[PDB]
């Protein structure tokens, strides 16, 4: 049953069911949140392990079993000894370090809930980046992406309230994305703004001349170090690519694809020159002095295009010499029995 | 395919059940899920969130949060902490809040009227009990003729080396259906179940512990509150994650067998149904391959050069519609991982996989 909905009434009923208080709710959360970390930290301190796996085990516990260690990042966990293990020696830690594991966990706990009942708040400010390029659901996903983020640095020790908080957060993940994913084809930010610039400029050069602006109006009116040149160049990335697959001509079943035409492949004629070519210049390449025949025949045609560094040992002088008199003397007698002459090429 | 040829196989609503949970999260309990919804557990039948969320997190979740700050927040308190609250409870102030559910309560925050029996939150506010043992002194004048605060002089729930770190607000009365558990001590037939008195604590924090039949443990370090909510580990799946497990465990020649009964001897429909069910477990089980690759989980990606980008005129580029499609799917399932990694409100994970799913298709 058509998406969109069932997702909205989704949250919009654990928010309906579970708004976070402005001040008490918000604020209790970050509390626990904020001493979860200074709790794992600590942790570290005192087990001498990674902050980034006393947060995965505490995860687990409280978030998943070994369903979500083993099918989502591939086991390199042992689903259960390992994260057991783990959970063990937090076990051990005496009345005093043994504190913050329960605090861990449960801020990690309040972490969720903060997060749960602030995705309307992700929903109404994805709501206006709609018509960008990206799926209302593909918007607020990102923004969500976003409001977690704002999770990992809001201080509450700083009165300012979440909201006005993840909103930013929440915007800068949208528009990355935005200008991320919402092309065939990769362009940086700074070209993205640059068209929108360009763009802005020929709606204000379509407002008096009736005339739609030259790559003049548009490189003067733009700035600095922008020309015709720019401009042409500019526009041509902007279009979108059409599809190879599109009716042509009298809209029938003639399909845009089997208009363009090949160029790697050697059609036949090519492959007849080859050919000849190959056969012929085989028959050549066997009634010459190697060492400075093959010494060009390779370094020109087998590795890449350096007179002195084309020779193994024998100096530029006989390079020279076997250079040019065996491919004189090789011009001269195919000029007799001419065989390349005809330009194959 | 008109005959879902998974609906078919696995006896599923046909039709109706895949659409519930497959593209949805209309879950259905997969292996074990002990606890009761009046009957006994699903073994292959489905639930919906809210029949779901009543029965992980205990059966009641009721937050009535007091109005003002003395009326029912006075009704509640000398009878929230400890004081296992029966079915109906009528709390007395504004209106009559209901606390209509099971076990025990424990209530959230207070204001400025009388401060007693509290967590160590404001120890620390008025110095002489966190300071030196004076708490009992802080009963004013009377006391000439575990806590018991002044008649009546803090506020908020602050920090007080100068009243900074603050935090003024309400006082919630939620009311968890859940049994608390003070002084448990050791029995060592099984592993250590609960707690000790005071010392010992082996029991998971607050979060997901299985003890007895009741499964989760939320910690209260105030009093020795180990808090034991009741349900167990339902295996609650939904989306072809649920689909492919079911698919695995099925050894389709037991299938084949009870069919084989079910078709020539009851009556016409059922048998009947058994019949065109029967037709696909055999082609399967037949020289056919294995039915558990109808699950989906490695994508091929079809030929480059079959899915073309060229250069037309100037700066227009022409590709296969295709390409947008692949995009489509390659993003989703990149934010999912994502999405997994850096935490994952559930909500948020089965809203992309539903997307997810949309862009496979
Ligand atoms: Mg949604
Ligand atoms: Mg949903
Ligand atoms: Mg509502
Ligand atoms: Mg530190
Ligand atoms: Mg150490
Ligand atoms: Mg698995
Ligand atoms: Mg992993
Ligand atoms: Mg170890
Ligand atoms: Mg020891
Ligand atoms: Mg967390
Ligand atoms: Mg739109
Ligand atoms: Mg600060
Ligand atoms: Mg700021
Ligand atoms: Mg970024
Ligand atoms: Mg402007
Ligand atoms: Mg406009
Ligand atoms: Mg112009
Ligand atoms: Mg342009
Ligand atoms: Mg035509
Ligand atoms: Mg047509
Ligand atoms: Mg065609
Ligand atoms: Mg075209
Ligand atoms: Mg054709
Ligand atoms: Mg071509
Ligand atoms: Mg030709
Ligand atoms: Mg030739
Ligand atoms: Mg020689
Ligand atoms: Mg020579
Ligand atoms: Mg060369
Ligand atoms: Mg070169
Ligand atoms: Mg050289
Ligand atoms: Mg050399
Ligand atoms: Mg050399
Ligand atoms: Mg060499
Ligand atoms: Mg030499
Ligand atoms: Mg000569
Ligand atoms: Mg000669
Ligand atoms: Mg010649
Ligand atoms: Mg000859
Ligand atoms: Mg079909
Ligand atoms: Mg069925
Ligand atoms: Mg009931
Ligand atoms: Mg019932
Ligand atoms: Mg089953
Ligand atoms: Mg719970
Ligand atoms: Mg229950
Ligand atoms: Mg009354
Ligand atoms: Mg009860
Ligand atoms: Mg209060
Ligand atoms: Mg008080
Ligand atoms: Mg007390
Ligand atoms: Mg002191
Ligand atoms: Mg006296
Ligand atoms: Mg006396
Ligand atoms: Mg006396
Ligand atoms: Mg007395
Ligand atoms: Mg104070
Ligand atoms: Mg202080
Ligand atoms: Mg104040
Ligand atoms: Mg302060
Ligand atoms: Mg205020
Ligand atoms: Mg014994
Ligand atoms: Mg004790
Ligand atoms: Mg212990
Ligand atoms: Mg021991
Ligand atoms: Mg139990
Ligand atoms: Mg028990
Ligand atoms: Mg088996
Ligand atoms: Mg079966
Ligand atoms: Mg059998
Ligand atoms: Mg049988
Ligand atoms: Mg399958
Ligand atoms: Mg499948
Ligand atoms: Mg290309
Ligand atoms: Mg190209
Ligand atoms: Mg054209
Ligand atoms: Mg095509
Ligand atoms: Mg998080
Ligand atoms: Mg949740």
């Amino acid at each position: 049953k058509i998406s969109t909905s069932d997702p909205v009434r989704q949250y919009l009923h654990e928010i309906g069911q579970v708004p976070l208080l402005t001040l008490e709710e918000e604020v209790e959360l970050a509390r626990k949140v904020e001493e979860g970390m200074e709790a794992i930290k600590k942790l570290s301190e005192i087990t001498g392990l990674d902050p980034d796996l006393i947060r995965e085990v505490v995860r687990a516990k409280i978030l998943g079993s070994a369903r979500v260690r083993h099918i989502p990042g591939l086991k390199e966990t042992l689903d259960p000894k390992t994260v057991e293990e783990i959970d063990q020696k937090l076990k051990s830690l005496p009345k005093e370090h043994k504190r913050y594991l329960h605090i861990a966990r449960e801020g990690e706990a309040a972490r969720q809930h903060l997060i749960e009942a602030n995705l309307r708040l992700v929903v109404s400010i994805a709501k206006k980046y709609t018509g960008r390029g990206l799926s209302f659901l593909d918007l607020i996903q990102e923004g969500n992406q976003g409001l977690i983020r704002a999770v990992e640095k809001f201080e509450y020790k700083r009165r300012f309230k979440f909201s006005t908080y993840a909103t930013w957060w929440i915007r800068q993940a949208i528009n990355r994305a935005i200008a991320d994913q919402a092309r065939t084809i990769r362009i940086p930010v700074h070209m993205v703004e640059t068209i929108n610039k360009l763009s802005r400029t020929a709606r204000q050069l379509q407002q008096e001349l009736g005339r739609e602006p030259t790559y003049e109006e548009i490189a003067e009116a733009m700035g600095p170090g922008w020309d015709a040149k720019r401009v042409e160049e500019t526009l041509k990335i902007a279009q979108e690519p059409v599809s190879l697959e599109t009716p042509i001509g009298d809209e029938k079943d003639s399909f845009y694809g089997d208009f363009i035409p090949d160029e790697h492949l050697p059609s036949p004629v090519d492959a007849a020159t080859q050919s000849l070519l190959s056969e012929e210049l085989e028959k050549a390449l066997s009634k010459l002095s190697e060492r400075e025949a093959m010494v060009l025949k390779l370094r020109k045609g087998l590795i890449d295009g350096e007179e002195v560094g084309a020779f193994f040992g024998v100096t530029r002088e006989r390079i020279r010499q076997i250079e040019n008199k065996a491919l004189r003397k090789l011009k001269y007698h195919e000029s007799r029995t001419r065989k390349l002459r005809d330009f194959l090429d | 395919d008109v005959p879902s040829k998974i609906g078919t196989l696995l006896d599923l609503s046909a039709t109706e059940l895949e659409q519930v949970l497959y593209f949805s999260k209309y879950i259905v309990l997969d292996p074990k899920g002990a606890i009761l919804n009046g009957v006994p557990v699903e073994k292959r039948q489905l639930l919906t969130d809210e029949e779901y969320r009543e029965l992980r997190y205990g059966k009641q979740e009721t937050y009535p949060l007091p109005p003002g700050v003395d009326a029912l927040v006075k009704d509640g308190e000398e009878v929230v902490k400890g004081q296992e609250l029966a079915p109906g409870v009528v709390s007395r102030l504004d209106g009559v809040a209901l606390y209509r559910f099971p076990r025990r309560v424990r209530v959230e925050y207070v204001k400025k009227e009388r401060a007693g029996l509290r967590l160590p939150l404001a120890a620390w506010v008025e110095k002489e009990a966190y300071k030196p043992g004076e708490i009992l002194a802080e009963l004013p004048e009377p006391y000439l003729f575990g806590d018991k605060i002044v008649a009546a002089i803090d506020p908020e729930e602050e920090v007080i080396a100068e009243a900074e770190g603050v935090v003024h607000l309400h006082e919630p009365a939620s009311i968890l259906v859940v049994k608390a558990r003070v002084y448990p001590f050791e029995d060592d037939v099984e592993v250590s179940t609960g707690d000790r008195v005071a010392p010992g604590d082996v029991l998971a924090d607050g979060g997901k512990v299985k003890s007895d039949v009741y499964g989760r443990v939320e910690v209260d370090l105030v009093r020795n509150v180990v808090r034991v909510v009741e349900s167990y580990d339902i295996d609650a799946r939904m989306g072809a994650e649920a689909i492919q497990q079911l698919l695995k465990e099925l050894d389709l020649e037991a299938l084949e067998k009870e069919l084989l009964e079910e078709m020539k001897h009851p009556s016409r429909a059922r048998r009947a149904k058994a019949r065109k069910r029967l037709e696909v477990v055999r082609a399967f089980l037949d020289s056919g391959n294995r039915p558990e690759w109808m699950i989906l989980e490695a994508v091929p990606v079809l030929p480059p050069d079959l899915r073309p980008m060229v250069q037309v005129d100037g700066g227009r580029f022409a590709t296969s519609d295709l390409n947008d499609l692949y995009r489509r799917l390659i993003n989703r399932n990149n934010r999912l991982k994502k999405l997994l990694a850096q935490g994952a409100p559930e909500i948020i994970i089965r809203n992309e996989k539903r997307m997810l799913q949309e862009a496979v298709d």
